[PDB]
């Protein structure tokens, strides 16, 4: 259906939170990779709101501890994903209408993500 | 066949009194097709990002090896391309260029596309190496044309009109069939 | 007397020479066909003053190198330049002539400016007939003292005026 | 094939060539002024390869206005070659790195390559 | 019809018969039998001599009998007196040190220019020719351009500030002997043909 | 020495020879990712597969020619339809999650994956039917990108196809273990706890990585692989 | 008088030097001297990719280029086995006959102007202008068009192409008939060309004069008929011929050839049905531009195809075609590499030229220009 749209919109919203945390704890954030269907679209028209697909929070050593990704424009089984490297931790969120951004059945709010990234910073970050 | 001399005279007379067929360039704009092979242009996405990721594929598809593409690394704060790479130096030797259309064909980001300007006659060899800021879609005219518009004070008048610009030329502003 | 030595007379004769450009083609390759097409009933270089076409070189001021200049022809064409009246101009038409073009090999002169002093270069393959007209108008304003390079310099009226022939 | 003169010493190269040329008649000789960058002659450097057919003569890169006294030396050189009756003058455009190594290739390859790549040139560009 | 008779005449004396599945036929005659056999070939009804194509196999990946090989193209026009339409090639190997071959000028005048061209482009002299004069390359050009030991002689392409290109070191294309930029080439880049 | 037969050719070959070397020595070809010169072959990429007979006694499953020893009088088949279809399938599995970076990838033309893909992939299926390249229409694997492991080496964990070349080398050649995988499954990725990359011979992985994962930072974004003018010479920094 | 007719003078089109052994007003013998256009396609093609060479193929015969395009494409297809869609073959014959019309227009224009009246150059050439615009619609180029591909043609036709074609196809019959009415009923041309330019077929064959001036001598040999290659077998075709080889029969045969080409164009246009545009074999076709942002294999194959190209098998091949100057073909020796090991060209204008001293033997001195313009040489083909 059309929920996809808001999902990408919601996806953009997610990025904001990430950036905010960067200023809070003074930790390095990096834009990892942009959309291929936006680089390699030559004349084809493009309606998506933002051009960024993958980003991450890297520690002082540059090694990431938190990764966030969004599904491409034409792929099947679209989702938004989160991963903690080296910790065997994967989260798979959808956008359910009325509820909001939810990890499966459980809502994914700003506070939950802030806590998760703070835990990763305290635990996994080497320096 | 003595009649044939008089017939020849008669036909030359009929065609004498038929005035029209000719076009008075530069006073009349030449009608060019949309797919015409002209001066290269670099297109930008709607976001304003450049499309050239400096992948030097347009240079390989050159049978003269006339395209020089020095790449460079994007600055995330104020980027130029959409990926992690851009074209620091993008030059074309118009005296080496043969105007195939293979470079437009090989561009995967749609950055390099042939345009419509043909008025690129100039006096010096070293002045016929067109640069990036000499071919960006935002530029209006060819090198001698722009230089004459500056040393003259009169804006550039292109010597062509087209029915439209193709979709591959998104952004390229051109005179369209009489819409203006 | 070279079209010089009076403020009014030199502008007058520059006017005259500019609209009296007598093109002498030296048809070599597919460039030459696009020059001959610049004479048909769609786009004729027969207005600015270029109607008459004297095959003799003793009689024309503009020499248009239209095509690839193979080395075996390089002296012959060369001598036609030496056998021209002195107020003469040379245009290099097309890619093979202007540079080595795509034929970057043993056979072709990689810039015709080697054997003859070139006035104007006109890229294209072939350069559109309207582009060849553009180059002859370029040369028109060049011999008027109305032509400048990218570096700010004014270009002298006649190339082949500055060379020690030998 | 003989090699006279020295790199980047226009007057030394020119005087040595004066001495070595002698009374050799150049009616059928081939003069190869090797350079780089077709268009820009104001800073140009030149080697010289003179192929008589019976024996060859090599001058390294010491001519052209690129060196002090080099423009007047190239003018004197081309005037000398024309005085001795030469009509066939050639100019080869090589890569900068080729200019150096090409004088260190064996004589057969250097001479074959120069003869294959040489363009007929008007001595008026050097006078 | 006469091509089948050509094949039957050649096979009996031990002449190799080359064929690709595309409709092209080769009959390789030795040089001894070359002249008399091709005289007979004209006698067999070959009006038209299409081509004299010389080949220099110096850089060929696989070895060949001799470095040079000259191929004549014999045809019979279907619209003439009795036209079959049989067209085929005759290849004759020529050594590097023996660029000799009898002319078919006496047989066909068509080879007058054609053979001259191969003397220009290859070092191959055709014996008995009226005039073997350099056709295409300048009179003062030294050597034979189309043989692989003769350079193509490229010039660098020019740009703004010292940026230059030497095309031979710029080519992503490979030749047959060029190994490539990876450790090896297999599959499609060792030779590729679709099965219709 | 042991006699082997590849598809039309018979080769003498010393006994301890790998089937892969017998194919190439015989003049045929086979894909190659996991194995490398001077590195312990281990069947990992499963690209080196051939058909083997040792009597006509065809093997049930495809033989790994990179870790197979050769026996006297063995038949090796690299042209059977089954082998070609399987090799194309494995290429499909390998490129499945690749980041779509070829034009901007520093590896460019000298990338073994590119060459073996265009070599063996897309078996001739039987029409002039409109062909489909990839079946994978799902979301690809995305991990950390353009990460400098060291002032000389940059790391793209997406481009890694999980061969063993860098870790195999690191244990074998220098004897300096400063690299290995972290997790397993498809989540496996390369990492280190020794950050300075202390070994004095790390640079060679730059050349070995059949993808552009580990690239030379001092030669990142200068020119393309074919564009560079190569000068083969000898290094005089030290007397070796 | 061993007279030195220099290159390009006096106004000898197609740069060529002539040594006219000449006493009086006759012509003892003309010794031709060529090579002033030697560029080296056969040499430069040994160092260029198969796809890149399609940019080198039209430039030899710059008037009838699409026959060169077709010959090269067909030879490489046969060499690696490509599958041509039917619409690609239809469009290829359309473009081939169209460029043949443009070539023939130029030949007769140059001939009439070279000796005779200057007027009839323009009108024919005017129609040529019209034809040229058609190419600009589809190829974006006047000539030297890079539209053909290994599989077929580059991309599909615009909507606006066909109606302009119909416009020209309806105005052309009256036009060609007008040129023929002016010429065939030759008032003075008859006393100029009927006798001159002897073409006895025996020696014409002994020297290999294939280019359409052999059928002016009464030899019924057409490659489109004798060796059908691109579906010419699928067209209603009348083959013009001449009674005795002269300039009059040559010119009239070529005018009827123009009408036969217009008829073939109509015939192919009628049987035109929409479809694909080239052989999708990924080894031969780069992946479509839309899935460059979706599929990895697309990116790898697009990159590789446009940098390395494809490597056809080791072998030799050759294909015949009928161009405005005769039998045409490429003898291609491929070594299994991206660039051909050697490309030899059967230049029909090369073997057509051996018959000049014979043709202009004993003829007048002024007629030596007409007999050369009537032979229709394109020196881009000869010198090559
Ligand atoms: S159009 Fe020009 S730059 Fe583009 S590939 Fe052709 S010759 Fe090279
Ligand atoms: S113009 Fe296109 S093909 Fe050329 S370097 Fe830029 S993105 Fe690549
Ligand atoms: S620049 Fe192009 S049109 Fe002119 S002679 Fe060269 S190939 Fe022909
Ligand atoms: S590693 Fe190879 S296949 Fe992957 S993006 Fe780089 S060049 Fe392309
Ligand atoms: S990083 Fe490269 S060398 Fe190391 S395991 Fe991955 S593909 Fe192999
Ligand atoms: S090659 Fe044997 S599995 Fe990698």
């Amino acid at each position: 259906a059309s929920s996809e749209r808001e999902l990408y919109e919601a996806w953009v919203e997610l990025l904001s939170w990430m950036r905010e945390y960067a200023q809070a704890k003074g930790v390095r954030f990096e834009k990892e990779a942009d959309f291929p269907d936006f680089i390699y679209r030559m004349e084809r028209p493009y309606d998506l709101p933002t051009t960024i697909m993958t980003a991450s929070l890297s520690d002082g050593l540059g090694e990431p501890f938190l990764l966030a990704d969004v599904s491409p424009r034409h792929a099947k089984l679209k989702r938004i994903g989160l991963r903690l490297p080296r910790a065997h931790i994967h989260l798979h969120a959808h956008y359910e209408p009325g509820k909001g951004l939810v990890t499966g059945k459980i809502p994914l709010t700003k506070e939950r993500f802030f806590a998760l990234a703070d835990r990763a910073r305290e635990a996994l970050a080497f320096a | 066949t003595l009649k044939a001399l008089a017939q020849s005279l008669g036909i030359t007379l009929k065609y004498l009194f038929s005035k029209p067929v000719t076009v008075p360039y530069p006073d009349a704009p030449v009608a060019l097709k949309p797919r015409f092979h002209g001066r290269h242009v670099l297109t930008r996405h709607p976001n304003g990002l450049e499309k050239c990721i400096g992948c030097s594929l347009c240079a390989a598809a050159c049978p003269a090896y006339a395209i020089y593409v020095e790449p460079a690394e994007n600055d995330p704060e104020n980027p130029v391309s959409a990926g992690e790479r851009y074209a620091k130096v993008y030059e074309i030797n118009m005296l080496r260029c043969i105007f195939c259309g293979l470079c437009e064909e090989a561009c995967p980001t749609g950055a390099i596309v042939l345009g419509y300007d043909f008025e690129m006659a100039d006096y010096e060899y070293s002045d016929l190496v067109y640069g990036k800021e000499d071919m960006l879609v935002d530029v209006v005219g060819t090198k001698p044309q722009r230089r004459e518009a500056k040393r003259t004070g009169k804006p550039v008048k292109v010597g062509y009109v087209v029915p439209y610009v193709r979709p591959e030329l998104e952004g390229f502003k051109a005179p369209t069939e009489g819409g203006k | 007397r070279e079209g010089i030595l009076f403020t009014t007379l030199e502008k007058l004769v520059a006017w005259g020479r500019s609209n009296s450009l007598w093109p002498a083609t030296f048809g070599l390759a597919c460039c030459a066909i696009e020059m001959m097409a610049s004479t048909d009933a769609r786009n004729d270089l027969a207005r600015f003053g270029s109607e008459v076409f004297r095959a003799s070189p003793r009689q024309a001021d503009v020499m248009i190198v239209a095509g690839r200049l193979s080395k075996k022809m390089a002296p012959v064409m060369r001598r036609v330049w030496e056998q021209m009246p002195d107020p003469k101009w040379v245009i290099s038409m097309g890619a093979c002539a202007s540079s080595g073009g795509m034929f970057n090999n043993y056979a072709i002169v990689q810039n015709v400016d080697s054997v003859v002093p070139v006035d104007v270069y006109v890229p294209g393959c072939p350069p559109r007939p309207e582009a060849l007209i553009y180059a002859v108008m370029q040369l028109q304003k060049k011999v008027r003292g109305q032509a400048y390079n990218e570096r700010g310099e004014r270009l002298p009226p006649v190339a082949a005026w500055k060379r020690t022939r030998g | 094939m003989v090699r006279v003169g020295m790199r980047a010493a226009p007057r030394v190269s020119l005087e040595a060539l004066k001495a070595a040329l002698g009374g050799l008649k150049l009616s059928e000789a081939k003069v190869y002024l090797i350079t780089d960058w077709q268009d820009k002659r104001d800073q140009a450097r030149y080697a010289l390869l003179l192929h008589t057919g019976k024996k060859d003569l090599l001058v390294p890169d010491a001519f052209g206005p690129a060196f002090p006294g080099g423009e007047e030396a190239l003018s004197e050189l081309v005037g000398l070659l024309l005085a001795q009756g030469a009509r066939r003058f050639y100019e080869a455009v090589v890569s900068p790195g080729e200019m150096t190594a090409l004088l260190d290739l064996p004589p057969e390859e250097l001479l074959k390559r120069v003869m294959a790549i040489a363009n007929p040139t008007d001595p008026g560009i050097y006078l | 019809m006469r091509l089948e008779r050509v094949l039957e005449e050649a096979r009996a004396k031990g002449y190799p018969i080359e064929d690709n599945g595309l409709g092209n036929l080769w009959v390789v005659l030795p040089r001894e039998r070359f002249k008399e056999e091709m005289a007979h070939y004209k006698a067999m009804g070959f009006n038209f001599l299409a081509d004299i194509v010389g080949l220099d196999y110096l850089t060929y990946p696989d070895p060949r009998p001799e470095r040079f090989a000259v191929v004549y193209e014999l045809v019979s026009l279907p619209g003439w007196k009795d036209g079959d339409g049989s067209r085929f090639f005759v290849r004759v190997y020529v050594p590097e040190e023996d660029p000799r071959l009898p002319t078919v000028t006496d047989l066909w005048g068509s080879a007058n220019f054609l053979e001259r061209e191969v003397y220009d482009l290859f070092g191959i002299v055709f014996e008995g020719h009226p005039d073997l004069r350099k056709i295409l390359t300048p009179e003062d050009l030294e050597g034979h351009p189309l043989r692989k030991d003769y350079p193509l002689g490229e010039t660098p392409t020019l740009f703004r500030e010292g940026r230059y290109i030497i095309p031979a070191e710029f080519r992503a294309a490979l030749t047959g002997k060029d190994p490539g930029l990876t450790f090896y080439k297999g599959g499609s880049r060792k030779g590729y043909r679709s099965l219709w | 020495m042991v006699r082997v037969k590849v598809n039309d050719r018979i080769v003498e070959v010393p006994p301890g020879t790998s089937v892969m070397d017998a194919v190439f020595h015989a003049g045929y070809d086979v894909p190659l990712f996991c194995s490398e010169k001077h590195l312990s072959p281990i069947g990992a990429c499963r690209m080196c597969l051939v058909r083997i007979g040792l009597p006509i006694q065809w093997q049930p499953k495809l033989a790994a020619s990179c870790v197979t020893a050769v026996a006297d009088g063995m038949v090796v088949d690299t042209l059977s339809d089954v082998v070609r279809e399987a090799q194309a399938g494995m290429v499909e599995f390998t490129l499945l999650n690749h980041p779509l970076d070829c034009p901007t990838c520093d590896k460019g033309g000298a990338c073994e994956l590119q060459d073996r893909t265009v070599e063996y992939g897309l078996y001739e299926k039987y029409p002039l039917e409109l062909p489909v390249y990839t079946r994978f229409e799902f979301t690809r694997r995305h991990v950390d990108k353009h990460h400098p492991l060291s002032p000389f080496v940059i790391l793209d964990r997406e481009r890694c196809i999980h061969c063993k070349r860098c870790v195999r080398y690191f244990e074998e050649v220098p004897g300096d273990e400063v690299l290995d995988f972290i997790e397993r499954g498809v989540h496996t990725f390369i990492g280190t706890m020794d950050f300075g990359l202390p070994s004095g011979f790390s640079g060679n992985i730059t050349d070995i990585c059949p993808v552009g994962a580990l690239l030379d930072l001092t030669a990142r974004f200068r020119a393309r692989n074919w564009e560079m003018e190569e000068t083969p010479t000898t290094c005089a920094l030290c007397p070796v | 008088m061993t007279l030195n007719v220099g290159p390009q003078h006096p106004s000898t089109h197609g740069v060529l030097r002539l040594m006219v052994t000449l006493s009086g007003e006759e012509v003892l013998e003309v010794v031709p001297h060529i090579g002033y256009l030697h560029t080296g396609f056969e040499k430069t093609m040994e160092h260029r990719t198969y796809l890149q060479n399609i940019t080198y193929t039209p430039r030899m015969d710059y008037l009838h280029s699409f026959a060169h395009d077709l010959a090269y494409a067909l030879a490489v297809e046969k060499l690696l086995g490509a599958v041509v869609p039917p619409r690609a073959e239809t469009i290829r014959v359309i473009l081939n006959e169209l460029s043949r019309l443009a070539s023939h227009l130029v030949f007769l224009g140059t001939g009439l102007l070279d000796l005779g009246a200057l007027t009839p150059f323009f009108y024919a050439f005017r129609e040529r202008e019209t034809i040229l615009d058609l190419f600009e619609w589809v190829t974006g180029q006047r000539f030297h068009h890079n539209y053909i591909r290994i599989g077929g043609v580059k991309e599909d036709l615009p909507e606006e192409f066909v109606p302009e074609l119909k416009k020209l196809l309806e105005v052309l019959p009256h036009r060609i008939d007008e040129y023929e009415a002016l010429f065939a009923e030759s008032p003075i041309f008859y006393e100029r060309a009927r006798g001159v330019g002897v073409i006895p077929p025996e020696v014409a064959i002994d020297l290999g004069l294939t280019g359409g001036s052999l059928r002016a001598s009464g030899v019924n040999y057409d490659v489109r008929k004798a060796y059908p290659y691109s579906g010419y077998e699928t067209y209603t075709f009348d083959v013009p011929l001449g009674e005795r080889g002269d300039v009059f029969d040559r010119m009239l045969v070529r005018i009827r050839e123009m009408r036969e080409s217009v008829k073939i164009i109509k015939q192919a246009l009628e049987r035109l049905e929409p479809g694909p545009v080239r052989d999708p074999n990924p080894q031969i076709t780069p992946p479509p531009r839309h899935l460059l942002e979706t599929s990895m294999e697309a990116v790898i194959y697009h990159f590789k195809h446009y940098t390395e190209g494809f490597h056809p098998p080791k072998g030799e091949v050759y294909v015949p075609t009928e161009s405005a100057r005769g039998e045409l073909g490429y003898y291609i020796v491929s070594d299994g590499g991206s660039m051909p090991y050697r490309v030899k060209v059967r230049a029909p204008s090369f073997v057509n030229l051996q018959s000049l001293p014979y043709a202009c033997k004993g003829e007048q001195v002024p007629d030596m220009v007409a007999i050369i313009a009537s032979l229709d040489p394109v020196m881009g083909d000869v010198d090559r």
